[PDB]
């Protein structure tokens, strides 16, 4: 896979922003969002492989995200736990 | 609660009657010639 | 297999406390989570504790001083007077 | 209002006076100059 | 006479215990170590006559709100305030010394209003219907009295006249502020901050009692703007709708959200299993 | 300008659907999990709680950015607001 | 009354909430009223939760409690919003706040 | 004994912090947040000390009491 | 001579974020101290090394607040701090809801 | 009672021959060790319940290493770690 | 000793013992505190080098708190790490 950032794509940052009460948007901040996300992503992936190749598995499982997340502070209901 | 309620109903009642009062007022302490430097007053 | 979960117990409490209401399954996997989130901060507090003060045994006095640690004012109060209401006649039954 | 600038040997002074556009905080009730659509303002001299 | 009064302002940076004598169209203040130091109130001046009564205060007080403001000493106030601190079988002694402090005050505040042949009534202050809140910079207690809403004990002094009003906004419901609107345009608004929101129904119930109209608002608004505005044209504002901000009827076509349909299929267990005797061995 | 950018918001808020389309998403997952092991499987769960999470934290972010942008007496979010908040937040 | 939660007058499990505090490495004994009174709490706390899910259910004319109230319900409560302020729900959306 | 915390000490604070020009309600302001955060941790450091079955507040309750906020200190028996 | 505002603020900004020693007196925080402590629990000991934590960590922590404060009115194109820059900084963290 | 201090200072003597150590520095390495143990503990008993085990073994240490410690840092302690294991377990 | 047979110069028995008695685990494995002592070691290395480097710096032949904060908030990697704890005596980085 290569440079699939871009699906995430402006009308999306958009509606987030819009959900998150931003009436006016300028338009470097759909680059700027998009680093965050990477950078987000990075660090949660990063400690859920980390569990799952300690497990000795191959499957990135829903407890694994769990874990990853609770880790840092960000404790998800609805998916188990 | 019912009697207590009906109460600030009339209190509700008397509030939106002070609010049309004071909307009256104001359309009679201030003419469409008095926005216009009423009274002379003309930036003396 | 047979897994564990809070369901049927939040059923009871759900209808005890609304007998004409419902809850998707979705809204059990949350109050299971949050079941389980609790059981593990309270056990780890009062685990803590005992190590503190050189104690090998999990008291009714440790989980009390845990659930004033983790729980605002009037929750504190509240929770305090129902674990010791319930512990009360536990030991009196 | 006015300021006043040094520049070389020289100092300059710039005096600003009333008029309508760049008015002052006084309310519309009392103008410091008559009303006038036709007249014309000194806004400001600059002196050396 | 009235002896060993002090008053605020002070007329000199040194405070000075005074004597305040009744004459025929007003009161006089005199500083005993120096006669220049003399103020006059004339009667025709007086506004609002308060007595507070010293009970959970520490001093007893006789103020003079001002229809025109008075220059004592270096500053112009509109509240010249006449005061008397009781601060000194012990607790005994103290409940007589207040008492009869409160009794000298008292009859001495009547005696100026019956000097002013009916121009002057005598208000005390309802403390039962007292509310804490911020005007200025300290919390203090809010007093209401017959006619105005008075905190008399700190500096500076408020005095809000209850018929200058033209609408009360309270803020921030949803601790709330309380905003004084008055009929005069040109005079700027008076804020009570942090009122306790225990306090909100019965401070909408006395301003119902007083028939003053209020209305109730999550956010702060710039009234330093508003004012501006409505002193442009007062005749547009009206013209409009006014005050309780009625807006142009329905803003943007309503869309609702509840619909009555219950999703988010989901069996009704109610009494299932899926644990039955979970393992309780009783060690302890 | 200005209406149907409110009624939008109203709109989204009155929600709770994903906003982020979900095969994109799966694919920018699996992109970046293509660093750290080759050929890892994922369970569909793990990408809702993935896409659940993302979304949280982007709207709080947005949340922040906006207070700030409020807090310089404008209307317009712009990416120093962002690095202000991320700042503050304690995030590198 | 044979199940300990009958002897505390509790709906939840006693023995689940014991075997939990044993075979869990916490420590290395276990009092005999400290599950009685963690049961007593977390009850307490889950009926205190599903009070305001059935307020807000019904304020919303909906018979089934979904994601979206108990979201409503925690962010509503200024104590339960504390206890849960970096808890992330899933499908709860947001609070209308303009 | 909250106005022991005198305007040139909370001067003092900020000049550490960088600041270079101070309002005048920023004094109360910081008088506020401060006991705020120390009501915080003397509720947590007293529940410790009760908890111990003891009268007197050690340094190890406080030290666990930051510890139970997240404001870990180091250089105190911890 | 005549220091133009804020020469003075600066030499003081040097001074300060070069030394350690504690910038409140140690007496009227034990006093305060003592008066917070008085309203959960009569008849309490402090250790003085509790009081001595106790400021180490008020300190830090107003002075990350303030470092927060000074970014946020740096954000505002000001220099001055203001109550309202303290409030934003504080929901930002988190601490005011 | 028992502390890392000689420890310490024996480490400080092994990478700085010529500089000393405060008795308030001293008691902050302790903290920190004792810290970054309770830390690395902590993980590592979370990581064995998730996969149900009765032992804390150099796997789980080193996996809680990696989730702890940034990256160089963690490589690093990695390469540390596993040579002191060879070299120990190499002789008897 | 188990310090020696490792080349270590922390205690393995110790280590071992406060394992063994922190309610960990049922049982601990004899790879486990030799690795987190050479971990332990490592780190505590690292930080004192820092240290050393930065009391030199400031021409001192003690480490005092104040070298350790510098050391800490200097280093990307360990101010990562260490970014919530604060260090008594430390101050702050000069910062305008």
């Amino acid at each position: 896979l290569r440079d699939n950032i871009q699906g995430i794509t402006k009308p999306a940052i958009r509606r987030l922003a819009r959900r998150g009460g931003v009436k006016r948007i300028s338009g470097l901040i759909y680059e700027e969002t998009r680093g965050v996300l990477k950078v987000f992503l990075e660090n949660v992936i990063r400690d859920a492989v980390t569990y799952t190749e300690h497990a000795k598995r191959k499957t990135v499982t829903a407890m694994d995200v769990v874990y990853a997340l609770k880790r840092q502070g960000r404790t998800l209901y609805g998916f188990g736990g | 609660t019912n009697t207590e309620e009906e109460k600030e109903r009339l209190r509700k009642e008397i509030q939106k009657q002070l609010h049309e009062k004071i909307q009256k007022e104001g359309l009679a302490r201030f003419n469409k010639s008095d926005a216009q430097d009423g009274n002379e007053n003309h930036a003396v | 297999s047979r897994k564990e979960s809070y369901s049927i117990y939040v059923y009871k409490v759900l209808k005890q406390v609304h007998p004409d209401t419902g809850i998707s399954s979705k809204a059990m996997g949350i109050m299971n989570s949050f079941v389980n989130d609790i059981f593990e901060r309270i056990a780890g507090e009062a685990s803590r504790l005992a190590h503190y003060n050189k104690r090998s045994t999990i008291t009714s006095r440790e989980i009390q001083t845990a659930v004033r640690l983790l729980l605002p004012g009037e929750l504190a109060k509240h929770a305090v007077s129902e674990g010791t209401k319930a512990v009360t006649k536990y030991t009196s039954a | 209002n006015g300021s006043k600038n040094e520049e070389g040997d020289y100092m300059y002074i710039r005096l600003n006076f009333n008029s309508p556009g760049m008015g002052s905080s006084v309310k519309k009730t009392e103008l410091p100059y008559e009303d006038g659509d036709d007249k014309e303002f000194v806004r400001s001299l600059t002196f050396r | 006479k009235l002896e060993n009064v002090f008053v605020r302002p002070a007329p000199d940076s040194k405070r000075v215990t005074g004597t305040l004598f009744i004459h025929q169209n007003g009161i006089r203040y005199q500083s005993p170590v120096r006669s220049d130091h003399r103020v006059d109130i004339l009667f025709s001046n007086i506004k609002h006559l308060f007595f507070q009564p010293c009970k959970e205060e520490l001093m007893v007080i006789i103020h003079c709100h001002l229809k025109t403001p008075l220059m004592i000493g270096k500053k112009k106030t509109f509240d010249v305030q006449f005061y008397r601190e009781v601060s000194d079988e012990q607790e005994q002694e103290e409940r007589r010394r207040k008492a009869l402090l409160d009794k000298e005050f008292r009859r001495f505040a009547e005696e100026i209003s019956e000097a002013s042949n009916g121009l002057l009534d005598l208000e005390t202050p309802f403390r039962e219907l007292g509310f804490t809140g911020v005007p200025f910079r300290s919390s203090v207690l809010c007093l209401p009295t017959r006619d105005c809403l008075i905190q008399l004990i700190d500096t500076p002094f408020l005095v809000v006249t209850l018929e200058e009003i033209e609408v009360a906004h309270l803020e921030r419901v949803q601790n709330f502020d309380l905003v004084f609107v008055f009929k005069d345009f040109s005079k700027p608004v008076v804020h009570i901050n942090t009122i306790p929101i225990e306090m909100l129904e019965f401070v909408k119930q006395w301003l119902t009692d007083v028939d003053i109209p209020y209305s109730e608002g999550a956010v702060n608004l710039n009234w330093g703007t508003i004012m501006k505005t409505i002193q442009a044209d007062p005749y547009e504002f009206f013209e409009n709708g006014g005050w309780s901000f009625l807006g142009g009827g329905e803003s943007d076509d309503e869309e609702s959200e509840e619909e009555e349909s219950e999703f988010q299929v989901s069996d009704e267990d109610p009494e299932d299993e899926d644990v039955s005797e979970e393992y309780s061995a009783a060690e302890d | 300008p200005g209406t149907v950018a409110l009624r939008e918001i109203r709109r989204y808020q009155k929600s709770t659907e994903l906003l982020i389309r979900k095969l994109p998403f799966q694919r920018l997952v699996r992109e970046i999990a293509q660093d750290f092991k080759t050929d890892l499987r994922f369970q569909s769960a793990a990408i809702g709680a993935l896409q659940e999470a993302s979304e949280a934290y982007l709207v709080g972010l947005f949340e922040d950015t906006n207070l700030c942008a409020i807090h310089a007496k404008r209307v317009t979010i712009m990416p120093k607001d962002i690095q202000l908040a991320r700042r503050i937040r304690g995030e590198r | 009354a044979k199940t300990r939660s009958s002897r505390a007058g509790l709906q939840f499990p006693v023995g689940r909430v014991h075997r939990l505090l044993r075979k869990g490495n916490y420590s290395e004994r276990v009092g005999a009223g400290a599950p009685v009174y963690l049961a007593a709490v977390l009850e307490y706390l889950t009926a205190e939760i599903l009070e305001l899910a059935g307020n807000a259910a019904r304020d919303n004319k909906k018979t089934r409690i979904i994601p979206r109230h108990l979201q409503l319900a925690i962010r509503n409560d200024e104590e339960l919003n504390k206890l849960l302020g970096r808890v992330t729900i899933a499908q709860g959306g947001v609070l209308p706040n303009i």
